[PDB]
């Protein structure tokens, strides 16, 4: 029933991956094996500072004229990079597939770094940074991210340190357009109304010239009385994008007293965080605590049927809606030929949902939650979130 | 933003990978 | 049996500090929901009936005849919405189970 | 003032006494027609 | 495929079977906030926020933990004319989703237990609401542009939090949730069941329903000086109604002046009002053209986000190239450029599934027909570059309204403007 | 009776009545009106931080010292001037004069003190609030103006927090000039005066910062708020400080109607309402008017139904007098009414303090009870039409409040 | 003499744990109110000198002596506060006397 996803391979070794549907628009985009892991804390914001100049002109088109024609059209042009993915993806209608192509060509090679728009992105790019620290969900998952995986690249944020920011030059861009930009790490996804034969002939027309981590498991606080509210992550290790007991976990996600409570399992290759994030008032930080850590040791120890088909029927219809959409099914093929390989169907999706059942679901959330050394975050007023042995003790039961 | 300040090593204090987790 | 329902109902006695059946109801969690979902008047007039009773008893008194509570006259207010708070429960009970 | 506002003086003669019903003892989870969205799971959104 | 069947009772039936692995199933009733007067608001609110209340023929708790068993989805959104509640699922559990989507639509109890619980959720929704300034300007804009009935909130006043009672509700209920404002459109689902559902529930209520009074423009301005780092500021003028040609004219106007930048932090270099402002102001902004137009009246204008001290003459460069426009300086490309642009947005909006629903919804409760895209890609053809000039002037002329906030020692009044 | 005027620009007016409590009182041109849009709320605070500690002397020093002696500190402020008054016994006068000095010519303004006084300034404007007129004549002037006058009186919401020490230091060193103040003293001499005027009063000497010229905008702001009585006050610009037609306009509110002498139906405009409605009412006629600018209109209360046709009928009854329809006798009982009225505001000590005071800061001159009677009988009754006719065309400001479901609005009042 | 005083100073041992004079003062009333009035600079400031000093006791260390506060270094920040604090209270100490 659900369209195919079709795809081809270049000689570049960029694979075309499509999945075409009746949508008369289309979201077409490149996706880049390239992040803040791929950083060696030199040039540790070279992919989001590019991800800035990747829109400001190229040789072909110069300046804003290149923008113009993504007006002309009328589409949409967006840009995001993850510490291990950069995408670039332009939603349109299906009559102007070629054009769009063309585009995204432009955008990953024959880019132009203007040294003026350097500077102008420079003081964009620092400034956001100066405020970014405003979001705290974004500064709390930071100090999660850098406490969890000390020692290692994935460790490093995205944006970089304002250091980096200012010391950055065309040059070293260049450098990490020319090292992190290789064909064979590049996936061409389209999804919705796009003919496979034709973009592989787009494909092939143009952009046929394309040229590990450790948990440290310790915590980390950043105490500011000033603030309102407090938010506090807490996370394990996760099992990485290619085991397939995410999905069991990602069930147990969906069984799961703060104003704010959301469950997380962020993935990388063979790697990951799985835990929760929540902010609250100072005065119920530790109950939450206490409430969440029991919620995790149940799911250790008394999970029961009924509780899994309610995370197994959350887990289908959360999939489903995501499937659902040219943006992130496009996203979804993009990520999952980066990542599997392949583009896994719904239909594998439903068989390991099916196949969980609370006997499994209780032994991998053992395996990934009991007894575990968790990485802690907390920013605002977090006195009283309990230091690392309260923690650490609550992460077991003494009755198990 | 904060992301300019690192965190600081402990592998002084760190002593000896789930492999090890186990033992440890 | 309706009349030794009321000869019974002379002889328990709360009628006579004024008070009406459902003010005797031990307040368990139920019965405080259920009297947390009464309108503002009926509230008010069963915390003044229980004040009363209570400075009758303090002085060891009871009302006139005349200001007795009767049989018949039994409203059984509160009986209605504790009927939803138990119907509630049960029905979550049920779920769990 | 008084002589122009009346009996809207007061109103326009805000005073205090220098040395010292009355006062009754007097922040969230952080282009086009909005439109309000809210859910049973799903949180409230504006869309503006 | 579609499939629309308007019942004796008003009730409109909208049918699509998809396939699709999940299934969506809306339904839309004309109960806005424009229903109410000075006695009763805030009351579209409330029932927007009591969605999850104890019906005639399930609970609070079955309804919740029923929902939540198959892992579906309900939710409620309103506009100021409409409000829809929606539920989604699998395939095999929408007939008890069915039965729950209708049981808080025909038969609700509104205890008062349960209201009185509700109102501080209220003022708590009001608050992550206006967390932000365009929510707040846009409320205060429609304020201070209509006299009666648009000029009503979506959101409830400090006052009358609590101070809503159930029979408010119920009077609400039975005066604007009737069979003949009702459509119940499904997508994944038999054309045949939507009626089965159509006669054992919406039976409730089948008349016309009590009807609303006329919107009447008022102009005027409010400004709201609260210290904020931007001067956030939109002036509007009255347009034509929803569901009016020169509404598609005026949608042509608001996608040449510029309808949200499509490039990632785009720079609207092409944007009219964008170049207009970025030719003399080098700090940072945001101008677009705002447009709402509901089925008596509408109100087309600009938005302004700017640094207060420049505040001011960003402002003008925006209504002077406005003003541009009134004057025929536009060209052919342009207006084709803004014609795609309208298409692409609309072909996008009606690409996923809820706004599917949505649409065909809105279609169904204003128009009782449903439009194909294919028949509005030529409507919005016809349009012509004459008719947007038209309704520039409209806007250039009609009296405007203002709605200001932030730091307003430098932001224009209407008589300056 | 004296004004002498001290070269520094401040100016003595004095008075020996040998009266057993004497009050001396202070009056600055330093009003609401001198802010904009960045120091809003800055008078509310400077008005409330009268007992902050100043460099003269302790705050407790200071509080403790005019209790002592059973003294009265107090602060009257406009949207034009502030006045300092102290009163007490003429033999611990030369101390209160000493604390009043400090108080107005040298403050410190420490941050404790002011972060302290910020809840205090929250409360005071919900005790100010407590009552409908004050709000809406706080909407009108806002409405009806556009910079000067439309600054409030009382502190906005989000200014509370924001007011900082150097604000209040800037605002008393830009107003609080010897130019701008005069001392008037009733029950002491004159002579004192002069000597304290120079110890103080008279280092700060210049003109300061001058204030803008406050703009008419007209418009109209509501705010339904479910009182059971609207509040409406429909405004037009009027004649200011200093001309003839501010007397016409006097003349004319109290051929209106204003205040209510018996615990007033004859008003015109009372009479005007009583004769079609017949629920409770209260119609009033308001005239503020400022140095450069005034405000002159209509004030009503009344139950939200009938909120609209009494409004009609008021303004109805305006338009009969700008249509000449009116009497002699009418006028000369309006002005009875307004001279009365000045010569009891003007009988008690502290009014007449006040009035001295502010001749003194408006004209540099006192003007005799008499001269005033003489000048108010100028006023005659085409003038009094005159005024009227102002306000029956120029362009309206109308704040309003309640259930306002039946209240009208400008366009079609 | 100050020489003494200097070596005195360095038998404080707080410039071992770059403690300020003020920051030894025992809190008190009077230290207490000079501390609120303290801008919020010198108070969070004040803060981490005084818990740094905790961690180094906890793990009985001491700051390196370059990192230690000089006699010179060392600075009465909270001095004036606490001056105008007691100044007020002896004022009002003997009003109440009187």
């Amino acid at each position: 029933s659900v369209p195919e996803t079709q795809v081809s391979i270049l000689d570049n070794g960029l694979r075309v991956a499509s999945e075409q549907s009746s949508h008369a628009t289309c979201t077409v985009g490149v996706w880049i094996d390239a992040g803040s892991r791929y950083e060696t804390e030199k040039n540790n914001g070279a992919g989001y500072f590019l991800e800035h100049l990747a829109f400001k002109g190229t040789k072909n088109r110069p300046g804003n004229a290149l923008e113009k024609e993504v007006e002309s059209i009328g589409a949409h042009l967006n840009a995001y990079s993850t510490r291990e993915h950069t995408a670039y993806l332009i939603k349109a209608l299906s009559k102007d597939l070629p054009k769009v192509v063309e585009l995204l060509a432009d955008i990953v090679q024959n880019s132009s770094l203007e040294d003026s728009q350097i500077e102008k992105e420079r003081d964009v790019i620092l400034r956001e940074m100066q405020e970014n620290d405003a979001s705290m969900q974004n500064v709390v998952f930071d100090y999660l991210h850098a406490t969890a995986f000390q020692g290692t690249p994935l460790a490093q944020a995205v944006e970089g340190p304002s250091e980096n920011v200012r010391r950055l030059s065309r040059t070293d861009l260049t450098d990490y357009l020319n090292r992190h930009y290789k064909a064979p790490r590049m996936v061409l996804a389209a999804a919705g109304g796009v003919e496979h034969q034709q973009l592989l002939d787009l494909a092939q027309k143009h952009l046929s010239s394309v040229s590990p981590c450790r948990f440290t498991g310790s915590e980390i606080r950043h105490r500011d009385d000033a603030l309102p509210l407090a938010h506090v992550a807490i996370a394990v290790e996760g099992p990485g994008w290619a085991n397939p007991d995410n999905v069991t976990l990602q069930v147990a996600n969906a069984i799961i007293l703060c104003q704010s409570f959301q469950t997380f399992n962020i993935s990388y290759s063979d790697t990951g965080l799985l835990g929760a994030h929540f902010v609250c008032d100072a005065m119920s930080i530790d109950d939450m605590v206490f409430f969440l850590q029991g919620q995790w040791m149940r799911l250790c120890t008394s999970a029961t049927e009924s509780e899994v088909t309610r995370g197994k029927n959350i887990l289908r219809n959360a999939l489903v809606s995501h499937l659902d959409g040219t943006t992130p099914v496009c996203e979804d093929i993009g990520r999952s030929l980066l990542t599997y390989g392949r583009r896994i169907p719904l239909a594998e999706w439903e068989s390991r949902i099916q196949e969980v059942d609370a006997q499994m679901l209780r032994d991998i959330c053992s395996k990934y939650f009991y007894d575990q050394c968790p990485a802690v975050a907390g920013y605002g007023p977090i006195e009283q979130l309990p230091d690392y042995n309260r923690i650490r003790s609550g992460m077991f039961w003494l009755r198990f | 933003s904060h992301t300019d300040v690192k965190v600081p090593d402990f592998s002084d204090y760190r002593r000896a990978s789930k492999e090890s987790s186990e033992a440890r | 049996l309706d009349g030794f329902r009321k000869w019974y109902y002379n002889a328990a006695g709360f009628n006579k500090l004024g008070l009406m059946r459902d003010d005797t109801l031990h307040e368990t969690e139920d019965v405080k929901e259920a009297i947390r979902r009464l309108p503002e008047d009926l509230y008010n007039d069963r915390m003044f009936r229980i004040k009363r009773a209570l400075d009758l008893t303090m002085r060891h008194q009871i009302l006139p005849k005349d200001q007795w509570t009767k049989y018949e006259e039994d409203k059984f207010y509160l009986e209605p919405y504790l009927k939803e708070v138990i119907r509630e429960r049960k029905e979550r009970e049920e779920w769990a189970k | 003032v008084a002589a122009r506002s009346g009996p809207f003086a007061p109103v326009l003669s805000a005073t205090s006494r220098g040395v010292a019903g009355a006062v009754p003892a007097a922040v969230l989870d952080v282009a086009r027609p909005l439109v309000a969205t809210v859910g049973l799971n799903v949180p409230a959104s504006v869309r503006f | 495929d579609l499939e629309f069947t308007k019942l004796p009772n008003g009730l409109v039936i909208a049918s699509l079977e998809n396939y699709a692995p999940l299934s969506r199933i809306g339904l839309f009733v004309k109960a806005g906030s424009r229903y109410e007067d000075s006695n009763n608001l805030g009351t579209s609110h409330l029932l927007r926020l009591a969605s999850s209340l104890t019906t005639k023929g399930a609970s609070s708790f079955k309804i919740t933990r029923g929902i939540e068993a198959v892992g579906g989805k309900l939710s409620v959104t309103a506009t100021r004319e409409n409000m829809a509640y929606t539920v989604e699922g699998i395939r095999s559990d929408i007939e008890i989703l069915m039965e729950f989507l209708l049981n808080v639509t025909t038969a609700p109890e509104f205890r008062r237990w349960e209201v009185a619980a509700l109102r501080s959720q209220l003022k708590i929704d009001k608050a992550v609401a206006f967390q932000n300034s365009q929510t707040r300007i846009i409320e205060n804009l429609h304020d201070v542009a209509y006299k009666n009935a648009l000029a009503n909130p979506l959101y409830c006043p400090d006052y009358r939090m609590g101070k809503i009672t159930s029979e408010e509700l119920h009077y609400f209920v039975q005066n604007h949730f009737t069979s003949a404002r009702m459509a119940l459109v499904g997508l994944g689902v038999s054309h045949s069941v939507l009626k089965q559902v159509a006669e054992q529930f919406l039976n409730m209520r089948g008349g016309l329903g009590l009807a609303g009074a006329k919107a009447k423009y008022r102009g005027g301005e409010i400004r709201e000086q609260n210290g904020d780092n931007l001067v956030h500021a939109a002036i509007v003028a009255e347009s034509a109604a929803i569901g009016n040609a020169e509404a598609n004219a005026f949608s042509v106007l608001q996608h040449l002046l510029g309808a949200g930048p499509h490039i990632k932090r785009g720079n609207n270099t092409t944007s009219l009002l964008s170049q207009s402002v970025a030719k003399g102001s080098h700090q940072p902004f945001d101008v677009s053209a705002f447009n709402a137009s509901y089925s008596d009246s509408g109100l087309f204008g600009i938005y302004t986000i700017s640094q207060a001290a420049a505040a001011g003459e960003v402002i003008n460069a925006a209504y002077n190239q406005v003003k541009a426009v009134a004057q025929g300086n536009l060209s052919s490309a342009d207006v084709q450029a803004a014609k795609n642009k309208l298409k692409a947005g609309y072909l996008m909006s009606v690409e996923t599934s809820e706004g599917f629903l949505s649409e065909i919804g809105s279609q169904a409760l204003a128009a009782g027909s449903y439009m194909p895209p294919s028949t509005v890609l030529q409507q919005i053809d016809s349009v012509a570059d004459a008719d947007v000039v038209k309704a520039a002037k409209k806007f250039v002329s009609g009296k405007k309204s203002m709605a200001a906030s932030g730091n307003l020692g430098h932001t224009p009044f209407l008589d300056e403007l």
